[PDB]
Order: C-alpha cells, then sequence, then structure tokens
C-alpha cells in the first residue's frame, strides 16, 4: 500500500537553530489536480495531533510562520527556521491521495543543552510493602543531560540483571533535562537475606560513576 | 472554537463489542466528512474509517485490518459520528480520535483496552528521604491510567511522575517523585494524591521520613 | 464563520 517512511526516529536541535524533518512515499503524491496530497502534524506530549501543513507546502491557519513544507513528488521536508520549546513533540507526515490514508512512524524533536550530571537518590522498600511479601528498591536520577545513563544495581556489591525496570520522563519544558527512575523488585525473603543495596550511575557529566547506597538495617 | 468530543472507550473482552461516539460543538457536522484515527505505541497513528455526506449516499471507506468488524455511521441531527467495533482483538487496543474532513479538528481521544484481564486497584507506598527527594510508588494496577498530584495541586515546582511500566504478568507500576529543600523536612507536610478510576480507587498518602 | 468551510470546499476532491 502507500508506505510513508520517516527515516529519523528522533532529531536534536539547539534552541533558536533550524531543523529539517524528512518523509518519503512509495508512490508520487501528486494529483492530476497539480496538488501534492501530504499533511504534516505535530503531536506535543500528552496532546492530540495538530495540523501544521496541508497540500505539502501550505501553512495551516494559526501555525507560526517559522514552519515551512516543501518537496518533490515522493521526498518531503518540513522545516522550522528557529526552534522554540513549544516545538518539541512528534512530527508525522500523512498521505491522503489514496485509501487507506497512511502515516509515517514519526520523528521526535529534542532540544540540545549543556551536559548536566544527574542528582542521584536511593529509596529503601517501605515497611508497609514488606508485609505484602515483596520489596521495591527505587533509584532516582534527577535533572540530567544527555538521555544516556547507565544504572547498575548492586545487592551485597554483586551485579544484578532481569529484576529491574526503567522509565524516563519526557524532556523538561523548563530546563530541557531528563529524569529517570530505576526500580528493583525482589521477594521480601530474598531482600531480608542481603544487607547493602547500591545504585551505581555512569553518565558523561560525572568524572567517575556515582554510587548511592544503604544498609538494610537502619 | 470548534470542539469534537469522543466517548464510549474503556476495558473490553477479546471477541466483544463496543460502540464509540463523537459529538461536535460549533461545527456544522452535516457539511463535512468525518474520520476515526487510532494510536498505539506499537503501530503509531492509524487511519481507521471515513464517512461522507448524505448526498454522497453516506459513502464509507475502512482500513483493511478493521474491514468487516467496524462500522462507521453518522447522525447529523444529533451532531454525531459513531464507530461500532465488533469481534474486538488485542491489536485494536489504543486511543481512538474522531476528526473532521481536513484533520484540523481532533477530539481529546477515548482509550480502548481489549484484554481478558480483570480490573485491579493499586497500592501506594512512600519514598521517604541542600536538596532532598520525596516520593510515592503506585504499584500493581490494571488497566491504565492512574492520576498523581501533590498537596491537591499546591506543590508542582519540582515534580516528576514517571510513565507507567508493564510488569511480569500484566500489571502496571508507576513512581511519582519531588525535589524540596532539607529545611522543609518535618516543617512542611508533603502528600501524594492518587486515583485509579477503572477500579474506583482514591488514595491520600502522606510522605514522612523513617 | 465560513473560513473553515471555504477551505474544506476548496480542498475537497472526489
Ligand atoms: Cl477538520
Ligand atoms: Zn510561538
Ligand atoms: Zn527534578
Ligand atoms: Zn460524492
Ligand atoms: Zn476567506
Amino acid at each position: 500500500d502507500i508506505v510513508m517512511t520517516q527515516a529519523a526516529p528522533s532529531v536534536p536541535v539547539t534552541p533558536g537553530e533550524s531543523v529539517s524533518i524528512s518523509c518519503r512515499s512509495s508512490k508520487s503524491l501528486l494529483h492530476s489536480n497539480g496538488n501534492t496530497y501530504l499533511y504534516w502534524f505535530l503531536q506535543r506530549p500528552g496532546q492530540s495531533p495538530q495540523l501544521l501543513i496541508y497540500r505539502m507546502s501550505n501553512l495551516a491557519s494559526g501555525v507560526p510562520d517559522r514552519f515551512s513544507g516543501s518537496g518533490s513528488g515522493t521526498a518531503f521536508t518540513l522545516r522550522i527556521s528557529r526552534v522554540e520549546a513549544e516545538d518539541v513533540g512528534v512530527y508525522y507526515c500523512m498521505q491522503h491521495l489514496e485509501y487507506p490514508f497512511t502515516f509515517g512512524a514519526g520523528t521526535k524533536l529534542e532540544l540540545k543543552r549543556t551536559v548536566a550530571a544527574p542528582s542521584v537518590f536511593i529509596f529503601p522498600p517501605s515497611d508497609e510493602q514488606l508485609k505484602s511479601g515483596t520489596a521495591s528498591v527505587v533509584c532516582l536520577l534527577n535533572n540530567f543531560y544527555p538521555r544516556e545513563a547507565k544504572v547498575q544495581w548492586k545487592v551485597d556489591n554483586a551485579l544484578q540483571s532481569g529484576n529491574s525496570q526503567e522509565s524516563v520522563t519526557e524532556q523538561d519544558s523548563k530546563d530541557s533535562t531528563y529524569s529517570l527512575s530505576s526500580t528493583l523488585t525482589l521477594s521480601k525473603a530474598d531482600y531480608e537475606k542481603h544487607k547493602v543495596y547500591a545504585c551505581e550511575v555512569t553518565h558523561q557529566g560525572l568524572s567517575s560513576p556515582v554510587t548511592k547506597s544503604f544498609n538494610r538495617g537502619e | 472554537e470548534v470542539k469534537l468530543e469522543e466517548s464510549g472507550g474503556g476495558l473490553v473482552q477479546p471477541g466483544g463489542s463496543m460502540k464509540l461516539s463523537c459529538v461536535a460543538s460549533r461545527f456544522t457536522l452535516s457539511k463535512y466528512w468525518m474520520n476515526w484515527v487510532r494510536q498505539s505505541p506499537e503501530k503509531g497513528l492509524e487511519w481507521v474509517a471515513q464517512i461522507r455526506l448524505k448526498s454522497d449516499n453516506y459513502a464509507t471507506h475502512y482500513a483493511e485490518s478493521v474491514k468487516g468488524r467496524f462500522t462507521i455511521s453518522r447522525d447529523d441531527s444529533k451532531s454525531s459520528v459513531y464507530l461500532q467495533m465488533n469481534n474486538l482483538r488485542a491489536e485494536d487496543t489504543g486511543i481512538y480520535y474522531c476528526t473532521g474532513e481536513i484533520f484540523v479538528n481532533w477530539g481529546q481521544g477515548t482509550l480502548v483496552t481489549v484484554s481478558a484481564a480483570s480490573t485491579k486497584g493499586p497500592s501506594v507506598f512512600p519514598l521517604a528521604p541542600g536538596t532532598a527527594a520525596l516520593g510515592c510508588l503506585v504499584k500493581d494496577y490494571f488497566p491504565e491510567p492512574v492520576t498523581v498530584s501533590w498537596n491537591s495541586g499546591a506543590l508542582t515546582s519540582g515534580v516528576h511522575t514517571f510513565p507507567a511500566v508493564l510488569q511480569s504478568s500484566g500489571l502496571y507500576s508507576l513512581s511519582s517523585v519531588v525535589t524540596v529543600p532539607s529545611s522543609s523536612l518535618g516543617t512542611q507536610t508533603y502528600i501524594c494524591n492518587v486515583n485509579h478510576k477503572p477500579s474506583n480507587t482514591k488514595v491520600d498518602k502522606k510522605v514522612e521520613p523513617k | 464563520d465560513g473560513d473553515y468551510e471555504e477551505l474544506v470546499l476548496a480542498l475537497r476532491s472526489e
């Protein structure tokens, strides 16, 4: 069917600089009409998609004039002249020349900023939780940049695998940083066997990996 | 301003039925073609169905993956469009939006969860501690979503409520954390306001150091 | 207003 390809899953920009987002179709989107049947959308985090461009190069009503769209039959480009914080989200192309209407996979815009070492905290499992028969050990990585962080869990300083999960916040609108949580789930009895719980963090902002730990007793 | 509003979503059994509605305000629905578009992390944005006007004999077009199971309809006098979804599959799970003819107007979307798993309310545990970090762990719930706030919305300055992670056997977990000064500990009271509407669960949990 | 209607009608093709 008409396949819409957006090669870049993500693209980084320093605020106030320009960016180009590419899209390609497996067939020409040019109608005998003389118009190219392609839409561009922005989906800001936690929001519905919003139209930016119709017929490949036309600005939709109320869209800032820093946006532009161009292309030639099968290769299309969305451009932003000067990126602002309100421009972060996922950029999608869509063709409406033929049924079914198809969308590209999306390109997310990310803001570049200076390196920020994470502020690391460790949280022991609550007493209320231990009664249930399970232990959750939480490690927070606060306001850091770039996204890449290595979180190594340690139980009696032995490396851990398979018993931990991560979740990352979207880039912060205020200062362009990320925050990350890393939870370790262990059975209460397995938790009660070992003493020292450590969270080791490697990030380019740190001169050597940072360790936040605790002893189960206290 | 034009407003589209979807309703009828929720948790449903595979093989079951569900009808979604979309109501238009400040929009002469009868003059425009309407569409349903869905979204999942797996498939991204997917165009589902379209309905034309009365003078187009209400012509419909559907995505192939939905053909024979979904039916799009309109009732111009009720200012509404509908999506009747039969013999629902796990792949049909996601946020369903209705839109107008030129994709300018979209509703906020309605979440459709197709699963054989039963509803389950969460457990709220505290994450007790220059700058200090305080939190609340909202563990073991189904389906999504959960809502977390701090001091009934009075303290929003340094809050970080994390995206929900799916666990080992189809149960979600979520952490909500906050940054506050060390001088404020024991002086200012910090409370996490939790709610999980599918299971009718509401928790008000205080965060105090051990 | 009729601006949205004007745009829809100009863009419509069957
Ligand atoms: Cl529209
Ligand atoms: Zn602006
Ligand atoms: Zn923070
Ligand atoms: Zn017609
Ligand atoms: Zn005009």
